[PDB]
């Protein structure tokens, strides 16, 4: 089968945990556009964050995705 | 005896040690953040 | 303590310039303690020296 326009994949990702220990970790997270706090002035230092993501993918071919959603 | 102050006004900077430790952190923090953010931006670009 | 007289015993305070100068308030604390010591005595109970 080579009909990649009809394919799609939804994955429930494993829950990822980050312990934010330093202000470097905070800066590295704020550098990511996808990281979107409700309150931008939220204090991340010494906090444990959990990311509960789902990935929706559509294929162009076997190896390359035509679209990626992670939310 | 002669006492020559060749100190370049340094004595008039109050709380000098703290002032030097703050300039050091402001520099090391900026260095380490830029290193980490550039390494992650390269790895993101690599993945995509 | 007269105005513009430095007591024979006094405390000094470090100025923002980093010089140690007579301080009337600290000196008043020290001298009042000495006066109380001289009338009432002072205890050192539970000091390890």
């Amino acid at each position: 089968y080579t009909d990649f326009e009809n394919t799609f994949q939804k994955t429930v990702e494993p829950v990822y945990q980050m312990h934010i220990k330093t202000s470097k970790d905070i800066a590295v997270l704020r550098s990511k556009e996808w990281f979107q706090l409700d309150d931008e002035d939220f204090d991340l230092l010494n906090k444990t964050l959990t990311f509960e993501t789902e990935t929706e993918v559509t294929f162009k071919n076997a190896n390359i995705f035509s679209s990626v959603k992670c939310f | 005896p002669v006492m020559a102050d060749l100190n370049g006004g340094l004595q008039f900077v109050p709380e000098l040690k703290e002032f030097t430790a703050k300039l050091r952190k402001e520099l090391v923090e900026t260095s380490e953040v830029r290193k980490a953010v550039s390494i992650e931006t390269a790895l993101e670009h690599k993945v995509v | 303590i007269p105005r513009e007289t430095i007591p024979f015993l006094h405390l000094r305070k470090k100025t923002p310039a980093g010089d140690w100068k007579y301080d009337r308030q600290l000196s008043s604390l020290f001298l009042d303690g000495l006066e109380k010591a001289a009338f009432n005595g002072v205890t050192f109970k539970d000091k390890y020296v």
